[PDB]
């Protein structure tokens, strides 16, 4: 019919001018898609490396200290 | 001038009356990320 398939395998390109005229719906679809996982690979030592480093994680719960223990004084009784 | 057989020159039809052809997603001199934006921010809708 006036505006059918010419194929994935028959003119990449070619197809991806067809979906983007014909069927935004999924073409602007696997974009978005495509583009967080992608960059995620690509930019973030960038990222990493120019703008800022990777933040020093917090706690999570009580930092036991890895010694033994010593002998203190101050505050005791009387 | 002319000599019809089972016609008249009313009934011929009119010059121009064979539309020229519909038109393909090719020779579409509007990008597709311009009706793109139409279709997916609901333009005419607004308007
Ligand atoms: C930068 C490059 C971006 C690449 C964009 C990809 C172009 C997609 C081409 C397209 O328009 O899809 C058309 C295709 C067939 O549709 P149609 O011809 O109309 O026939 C169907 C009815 N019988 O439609 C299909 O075959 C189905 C597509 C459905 C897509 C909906 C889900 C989108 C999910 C987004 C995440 C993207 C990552 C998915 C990859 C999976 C990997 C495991
Ligand atoms: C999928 C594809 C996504 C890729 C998007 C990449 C865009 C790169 C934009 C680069 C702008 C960099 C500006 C900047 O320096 O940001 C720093 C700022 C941090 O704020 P600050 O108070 O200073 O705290 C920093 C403490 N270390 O602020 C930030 O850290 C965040 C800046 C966010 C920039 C916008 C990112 C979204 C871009 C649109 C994609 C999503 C659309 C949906
Ligand atoms: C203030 C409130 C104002 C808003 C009120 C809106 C009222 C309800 C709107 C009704 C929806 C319009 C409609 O009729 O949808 C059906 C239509 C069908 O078209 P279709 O079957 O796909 O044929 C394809 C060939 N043209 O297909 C459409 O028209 C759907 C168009 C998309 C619907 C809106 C999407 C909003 C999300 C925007 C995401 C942007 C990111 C995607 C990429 C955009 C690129 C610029």
């Amino acid at each position: 019919m006036i505006n059918a398939n010419p194929g994935f395998w028959n003119g990449p390109f070619r197809y991806l001018r067809w979906s983007a005229h014909n069927r935004p719906h999924l073409f602007f679809a696997f974009a978005i898609g495509i583009a967080g996982p992608v960059a995620a690979l690509t930019l973030t030592p960038l990222r990493r490396k120019y703008l800022y480093p990777d933040h020093s994680p917090l706690p999570q719960s009580y930092p036991l200290p890895q010694r033994a223990r010593e002998q203190l004084t101050g505050f005791d009784d009387e | 001038i002319n000599i019809y057989a089972g016609g008249s020159a009313a009934a011929a039809p009119p010059a121009g009356f064979r539309i020229h052809r519909p038109a393909t997603w090719e020779e579409s001199e509007e990008g597709a990320l311009s009706k793109a934006t139409k279709y997916f921010l609901l333009a005419e809708m607004f308007r």
